[PDB]
């Protein structure tokens, strides 16, 4: 699940944002802001 | 009808104390039906 | 020890127990038009 | 039981009731969580500090 | 509920078991419908006698020691009310049999006297069977009925909630539910253009 | 739609009679019970499968897409 | 009791056997046992039926789904042990086998038979293949099967169900997969076709019955049951096995008091069909053989604390 | 040949930027014909 | 797959329905057997089921 | 050797042994009420009996509760022993009227 | 479908979350003399429906009911002829709906499938004087069975016989809408509307659960108020 | 619109089309009771939202305004108020209710 | 009025497990 946009909120990645409809917007490693 | 009590609330600068579920449903505080009548208090030495 | 118990909601008991016997259902005035009015 | 209630496993992945990690609960929530959102009983997410 | 706050209150103030009766007229608002109403009365029904192993297992049917149900480390069972010729247990008795295992074990037997729904002339002549009598937690005479089991004042399971707490009634109420099941689909039931 | 292939009660496979059943009603021109007994169905459960049944599939079959009118 | 109590008492009588129903009697066999033991035999006798589908193509007018388990349902003549179970947690290359799948492949186009003598209606002589059959499934050897299979090929066991109606243009082409399932696990394995039993209607009379009475009382039976004595002119039971318990009697007053009606205590008539996997006794002694193994297993396993 | 006549029924084919129709009958409704391709189902 | 009601009214053949069943027959058992079935109630044979019966799309 | 077929539910089952409570995976009726008939022939059977907690899953618990003369199990792997047998019999029986049929 | 703009090749995706199939594909030219490439598909999607368990059925006389389980064969009790039972109605269900003809039909149904004969329902063919239990009760018992229909049945989990005759008949019915599959949800944290910051409507959005007043003020008088609140 | 007929013999079509009007008024009355009652209870509950019985047993109104001094006059709960006029059962039973 | 007319020639369908319609 891509859009590679918005790299990640957390200062270990910066790695790749999905958003799923729930509106978490996550990142690969798992951060879900 | 809001704005009619709204109205008459605001001409007399009227202080709300929250008290009513209604009232204190909408700030969002706790109410006074039962579970929160009493107030919970710790203890600890000293 | 059948004594209520300080801060329950009997308001809105006396409501509830009013308010769903009336969905339950001279010549004087009867039922929910009588007891609404 | 009568104070019981059936609860589909649908309902049963989705709904979640974060429980503050402590000490009687790590067996459990290590496992809760080793078993996945897929796997009941399940954990889906983790609120870090 | 999403909190510990919540879910205390859930489990102890809004229950099914903490609420069996009506804020309104103070009536029990639980209670069997329906089949196992119906099943009672073929269960309580003198008609109704069961050898050893009809006996013990409707009880364990019901029962299940396993679970928080029996108060005790075993299942107490009653003598046949028949020894000779042929050792068999009542209907009546199975009850009596339930209520002896899921009591508090230190605690006497509920003392009761009630009537029925359905008046004594249809048994027959002279038979009591309108009249519910409990002695010492005992099913004397009498049949269970809506009255009883169901929603009803006055009843049982309103005098176990009364006598031995709600908790006992609650799960009085549900053992029931799986004895009749059980009892059903061992006799089952039914209506037909001829009825 | 289609020849239902079991009893759903019996379990029977039924599948197959539809078409010697319609043989037996046209050409025998037996009545529908005693075809029926005639291939050899008993339980009620089994029979009501044939005798209930539709071939709607037939209608169906009047529209291909895949020819010529 | 004991074993030898059983043992002695215990009787059977098969009334009838055939290669589908066997109907025979089982006597001071005691119901906890016979039904449990029965229903072994409508569920736990595991036996072969298609159940993974795949589509190489269907334009029929059926949509897919249906004619897949449309297919699951048709039986096969398969001897099940012959074949052996699938683990599931297995790859699905490495899921099946030779040992494990029976493969069926199906390849039917519809084509218009110009040959029709046209005012025909006749679909047959319309179409080529009009018609999907159970006998055109075809069976594909998969390794060893070739020489396993050879002495009796997978044959569907009603070779003339109907499967699918095709009009021209129109083509399945399909390959399943048949492997070993219990009727439990789906309502298409266990080869029944229906399994069941009855009690023997005990039918026993109160006072003698006789005149146009036996006449009247014999009709109210299935025919045969109720003989009626010559020169007594009452009515005796011939043999009640053959009565269907209407209780056809408790209609007339006349005989409601003269009779009771009843069922003998331990015996069992059991009517037992099949989808033709398999011989009824042949099954029924994998219900006993499948019960039997339930306990030998459990006595076998260790009781964990 | 992919398509079919929502009308005639002629099978055809398209390609990029062609005018959908039936190039016999000119029907502009098109039907996607199904091709060989392996699809699964379970038979329960 | 639909049926031909066995119980029918004259006028379903008039009007035609057989054009369109509407439903199937269930051989039906009315009996207090499983107690699932109380409240709504509606008790369905597991393997009738899977034959296919009542089988929508 | 399976370990998770059955278990002994320790909740319900004294110290001594003598009444216990049995839990088994994959059954239904079929084998308790088959199982329960072949063990309360056991004279020292004081109680059995079978339920299926709830049916969706399969399980099966049951009670044994003897005089004490055995534990339970004892009479459980008395009972399946017996029940082995049982079927034995028919087997037997059942085999001899085909072919003399 | 590629975009020329983004130039990107972009997607449609299948929204819902039932599973289907894709049944028919419609590539749909337009007028206004060719020229025009593929605008617009329809597409047919195929979903298969079973009778899960919560799906409304009834018959021809009004007795609606959800299915409660599906119910494993072998406990369905069995006929004395070895006929499970397809679909299983409470008896109690009755005389507060009032409905014979349900019976009737009961019996008829199973009438015709015995002789192999349609029996006509059209209101008002009967009469006091002659009633349909005489009648076809008539016809069972020259079918051999019982004349009120009542059949001689065993508990599929016992195996014992029932206590009584039970009633079974060949009845019609009619599988509904209303599947429970169309109709449930759960936990909804997408929508969170913009300007109160709340769920919405589950629908097949992800919504949620409104509450309301009379539902607030049961929390009141329920008692769960910390919960509640 | 006396019927005379019973649903298990049947109903003539005149006493079918009377039994029908009475049909739909039922079906009607469900309806109209639905909305009818709903509406009145939200009235009460409202207003009577905020009362509070406090550890005097005074019946108060949120902002304090005391409406009753007692609750049933007795104070005594309905759910529990059952059986206590029930003496002769609370006599036997005594010594478990002890 | 004319009753319902008897449906004639309706013989025996159901038998016990194990036998025909000749056997009656
Ligand atoms: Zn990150
Ligand atoms: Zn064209």
């Amino acid at each position: 699940t891509f859009i590679r946009g918005p790299i990640c909120g957390t200062d270990n990645c910066p790695s790749r944002l999905w958003r799923i409809i729930d509106g978490r917007r996550t990142c690969q490693y798992g951060h879900v802001m | 009808t809001t704005c009619q009590f709204l109205t008459k609330a605001v001409l007399d600068n009227e202080r709300e104390q929250l008290d009513s579920p209604s009232a204190r449903i909408v700030v969002g505080k706790l109410n006074n039906v039962g579970t929160g009548s009493f107030d919970v208090l710790a203890k600890v030495p000293n | 020890r059948s004594l209520i118990n300080p801060g329950e909601a009997v308001g809105i008991i006396a409501s509830q127990s009013v308010g769903e016997p009336s969905t339950q259902m001279a010549n004087v005035t009867l039922g929910i038009p009588r007891l609404r009015e | 039981e009568t104070n019981e209630i059936g609860v589909p496993p649908v309902f049963a992945v989705k709904l979640t009731y974060p429980e503050p990690v402590t000490a009687y609960n790590i067996a459990e929530l290590r496992q809760a969580v080793i078993n996945g959102p897929d796997k009941w009983p399940g954990a889906t997410q983790i609120q870090n500090e | 509920p999403q909190n510990e706050n919540a879910r205390a209150e859930a489990l102890n103030l809004a229950n099914t078991d903490s609420q069996y009766l009506t804020p309104t007229s103070g009536s029990p608002v639980r209670g069997l419908i329906q089949d196992h109403i119906s099943a009672g009365v073929w269960l309580t029904s003198k008609d109704s006698f069961f050898t050893r192993e009809q006996y013990q297992q409707y009880i364990y049917g019901c029962i299940r020691p396993e679970d928080g149900h029996t108060t005790r480390s075993k299942i107490v069972t009653l003598p046949p009310t028949i020894f000779k010729p042929y050792p068999l247990w009542t209907g009546k008795q199975i009850i009596t049999t339930v209520l002896l295992n899921v009591t508090p074990p230190d605690m006497p037997g509920i003392n009761l006297i009630s009537k029925n729904k359905i008046k004594n002339e249809y048994w027959g002549k002279g038979s009591l069977e309108n009249e519910v009598l409990f002695k010492d937690g005992a099913l004397l005479c009498g049949i269970l009925d809506k009255s009883q089991y169901g929603a009803s004042k006055y009843g049982i399971v309103h005098s176990l909630h009364e006598v031995y707490g709600p908790e006992v009634a609650a799960k009085v109420l549900s053992v029931l539910g799986r004895l009749f099941t059980n009892y059903i689909t061992a006799t089952a039931f039914t209506c037909g253009m001829d009825d | 739609m289609i020849v239902p292939v079991r009893c759903f009660s019996c379990g029977k496979v039924v599948g197959d009679k539809w078409e010697s059943y319609l043989n037996l009603l046209q050409e025998d021109e037996l009545d529908e019970g005693t075809a029926l007994s005639r291939l050899g169905l008993k339980r009620y459960c089994c029979r009501r499968m044939i005798l209930t049944h539709v071939d709607l599939i037939e209608k169906f079959l009047r529209y291909n897409p895949l020819e010529k009118r | 009791w004991n074993v030898e109590k059983f043992k002695k008492d215990f009787e059977v009588n098969i009334s009838s056997l055939d290669a589908r129903e066997a109907n025979f009697d089982l006597i001071n066999i005691d119901t906890s046992i016979a039904n449990a033991f029965r229903r072994i035999m409508i569920s736990e006798v595991p036996s072969v039926a298609a159940e993974y589908v795949y589509f190489f193509n269907n334009t029929s007018v059926i949509q897919d789904e249906v004619l897949a388990h449309r297919i699951g349902l048709v039986p096969l003549k398969v001897d099940p042990d012959m074949l052996t179970w699938v683990d599931s947690n297995l790859p699905d290359d490495e899921k099946f086998t030779d040992e494990n799948t029976i493969v069926l492949s199906l390849n039917v186009k519809c084509t218009r038979n110009p040959d029709a003598p046209k005012g025909s209606t006749d679909p047959k002589e319309l179409y080529n293949n009009a018609h999907v059959y159970a006998r055109d499934l075809k069976f594909e050897p998969q390794g060893r099967q070739s020489t396993t299979f050879a002495d009796c090929p997978v044959v569907p066991a009603d070779p003339d169900i109907l499967l699918a109606k095709l009009r021209p243009g129109q083509e399945i082409s399909l390959k399943a997969h048949c492997i070993l399932g219990i009727g439990g696990d789906h309502a298409k394995f266990s080869p029944v076709s229906t399994a069941s039993y009855r009690l023997l209607p005990q039918i026993n009379i109160l006072q003698p019955i006789k005149g146009e009475s036996a006449r009247r009382f014999q009709k109210c039976f299935p025919p045969g049951v109720i003989g009626i004595d010559e020169g007594s002119d009452e009515a005796y039971v011939k043999d009640a096995r053959k009565d269907t318990v209407s209780r056809e009697v408790l209609r007339y007053e006349e005989f409601a008091d003269k009779v009771k009606l009843g069922r003998v205590r331990n015996h069992f008539i059991f009517n037992v069909e099949s989808a033709g996997a398999m011989t009824p006794e042949e099954i029924f002694f994998k219900s006993v053989r499948i019960l039997k193994n339930k306990a030998e297993y459990l006595k076998n396993c260790p009781i964990t604390q | 040949l992919k398509y079919i006549c929502a009308e005639c029924s002629s099978k055809l084919s398209l390609s990029r930027t062609d005018a959908v129709r039936c190039k016999d009958c000119g029907h502009r409704i098109l039907l996607k014909a199904r091709t060989k391709r392996l699809v699964q189902f379970e038979a329960r | 797959t639909g049926q031909t009601p066995i119980v029918k009214a004259n006028l379903y053949d008039d009007y035609g329905m057989d054009n369109f069943p509407n439903g199937f027959n269930a051989v039906v058992a009315v009996i207090s057997y499983t107690g699932y079935d109380m409240d709504d109630a509606m008790i369905i044979n597991k393997s009738a089921d899977e034959r296919g019966f009542g089988y929508g799309t | 050797p399976d370990r998770e077929k059955i278990k002994l539910l320790t909740q319900a089952t004294s110290e001594d042994g003598t009444s216990a409570s049995f839990q088994i995976v994959e059954e239904d009726h079929t084998l308790g009420n088959a199982l329960r008939y072949v063990i309360m022939k056991n004279p020292d059977v004081e109680f059995c009996g079978y339920s299926i907690p709830h049916p969706s899953e399969n399980l099966l618990n049951i009670r044994i509760q003897t005089y004490g003369e055995t534990t339970a199990v004892d009479a459980l792997q008395k009972g399946l022993k017996d029940l082995m047998d049982l079927c034995d019999v028919v087997e037997s029986k059942f085999t001899e009227k085909i072919k003399s049929m | 479908y590629f975009d020329d703009t983004l130039n990107k090749t972009k997607i449609k995706t299948y929204h819902s979350s039932e599973p289907a199939y894709i049944e028919e594909v419609n590539l749909i030219g337009d007028e206004s003399n060719k020229f025009q490439e593929l605008q617009t598909v329809s597409i047919k999607y195929r979903i298969r429906r079973t009778p899960q368990i919560g799906d409304k059925f009834s018959s021809r006389h009004g007795q609606k009911g959800v299915c409660s389980r599906k119910w494993p064969t072998i406990d369905m009790p069995f006929s004395e002829t070895g006929i499970q039972p397809d679909i299983i109605i409470n008896p109690h269900a009755f005389p507060s709906r009032m409905t014979i003809g349900m019976f009737v039909e009961s019996l008829a149904g199973k009438a015709g499938a015995l002789h192999g004969i349609a029996q006509d329902s059209t209101p008002w063919i009967f009469n006091e004087d002659d009633t349909p239990a005489d009648y076809f009760g008539e016809q069972l018992a020259k079918a051999g069975y019982n004349y009120h229909g009542n059949e001689p049945m065993y508990s599929g989990a016992t195996g014992e016989e029932l206590r009584a005759d039970i009633y079974v008949g060949v009845v019609y019915y009619q599988r509904l809408r209303h599947m429970v599959n169309d109709k449930f949800q759960v936990r909804s944290t997408g929508p969170v509307n913009s300007l109160t910051m709340q769920p919405v409507k589950g629908r097949k959005r992800h919504g949620g659960i409104r509450v309301g007043e009379m539902e607030r003020d049961a929390l009141i008088g329920h008692g769960t108020s910390f919960l509640l609140q | 619109g006396y019927v005379k007929g019973r649903f298990y013999s049947g109903i003539k079509p005149q006493e079918y089309y009377f039994h029908c009007m009475a049909g739909r008024e039922g079906l009607i009355d469900t309806a109209v009771k639905t909305s009818r009652s709903g509406y009145l209870q939200r009235c009460l509950t409202k207003q009577l939202e905020g009362v509070h019985v406090s550890y005097d047993n005074s019946i108060r109104d949120a902002d304090g305004t005391l409406v009753q001094f007692m609750y049933g006059g007795d104070a005594i709960d309905i759910t529990k108020e059952s059986h206590m006029t029930q003496f002769e059962f609370c006599l036997d039973n005594y010594y478990a209710l002890l | 009025r004319k009753d319902v007319p008897k449906v004639e020639g309706l013989k025996l369908e159901h038998f016990a497990t194990g036998y025909d319609a000749e056997d009656f």
